[PDB]
């Protein structure tokens, strides 16, 4: 809607994710995992897996080379 | 007579091949001794259960007394468990406070 | 009293058979200092078993002292302050069990949260 | 700065893992007691 996402994963269930901006029932686990998920999503770009140890080898992920 | 004494005699009969001064002799002797031993054990358990049944139909206050005792031991055991757990929780709060 | 003596007498017969089984296992493993340790274990087991036999004869005599109703008259076919004591202790450990359930649920939830949060850090 | 923060993170995670194991053993005892209660 504006700052609130509402989902219905199970039919009797309603999940709500809201960004509370103070501008001066809550589950902590999902908030903490949200921070870690976006942190892993950042670190995927800046990973050392993109580095090619063979100097001639161009670039990109390691298993995609394999 | 007196099933205790038959149990004692059969139990001593289980060892009779060892304590004195090949395979199939040992096998048949062991099977017969162990089967008579377990049979008299089951008859002794049957006697104790029949006597408990007659007591539970004639004198039912004793059963209620034993239930009272068992529920009281359950209470004391629950409190002992929660006290040990609470001491461990307070120790872990003192550990986690120091980071 | 006597209707717990019957329970103890059943438990003695249940212990005698288990103890003879443990004795036969000890005699199975004995390979001709640990020699002497197995000797001590064997002699101690045999001592406890003789104690169990004496206790069993005691319990037999006590229950056989203390029947006017024959069995098979006792089965139902188709066609007072101690009760209040029972109700008291029942209500007591009802409350104790519900509090124990709350403690157990909070421990479960803390364990699940710890494992989820630590699983996502990698 | 990176090495100091990594050491602090590792200390926190070791504390949490040991806490989880001790709490799990206590939970096992409490589960046995609660489920095997006569009531």
């Amino acid at each position: 809607v504006k700052n609130q996402i509402i989902s219905q994963p199970f039919p009797s269930l309603q999940l709500s994710i809201s960004l509370c901006h103070s501008s001066n029932d809550h589950l902590y686990v999902l908030e903490h995992n949200l921070h870690l998920l976006i942190r892993e999503f950042h670190k995927q770009t800046l990973s050392s897996i993109m580095m090619p140890h063979p100097a001639s080898a161009p670039f990109g992920h390691k298993r995609m080379r394999l | 007579s007196t099933l205790v004494d038959e149990l004692e005699s059969s139990f001593e009969a289980c060892f009779a091949s060892l304590v004195s001064q090949d395979q199939e002799e040992i096998r048949t002797g062991v099977d017969q001794c162990i089967q008579k031993f377990l049979d008299i054990a089951r008859q002794t358990e049957c006697f104790f259960l029949q006597k408990r049944l007659q007591l539970s139909v004639q004198k039912p206050e004793q059963v209620i007394k034993e239930d009272v005792s068992e529920l009281r031991n359950e209470l004391q055991r629950k409190d002992a468990l929660v006290q040990k757990h609470l001491t461990k929780l307070r120790h872990w709060q003192q550990v986690l406070e120091d980071i | 009293n006597t209707a717990s003596l019957c329970r103890i007498g059943q438990e003695t017969v249940q212990d005698i058979v288990y103890r003879t089984m443990e004795i036969f296992q000890l005699l199975r493993n004995m390979q001709l200092g640990t020699y002497q340790d197995r000797l001590t274990k064997l002699q101690d087991n045999l001592r406890q078993l003789s104690v169990l036999f004496r206790k069993l004869r005691l319990v037999y005599d006590k229950c056989n002292e203390n029947d006017p109703i024959p069995v098979e008259q006792l089965i139902p076919y188709v066609e007072s302050e101690e009760r209040r004591e029972i109700a008291e202790v029942n209500k007591k450990l009802k409350q104790k069990n519900q509090q124990l359930k709350q403690i157990m649920d909070q421990l479960r939830n803390l364990i699940w949260d710890i494992n989820a949060m630590l699983a996502m850090r990698n | 700065r990176n090495q100091q923060l990594r050491t602090l993170q590792e200390e926190c995670d070791r504390k949490l893992i040991t806490l989880r194991d001790e709490i799990s053993i206590d939970l096992y005892e409490l589960e046995e007691e609660y489920y095997s209660s006569s009531s």
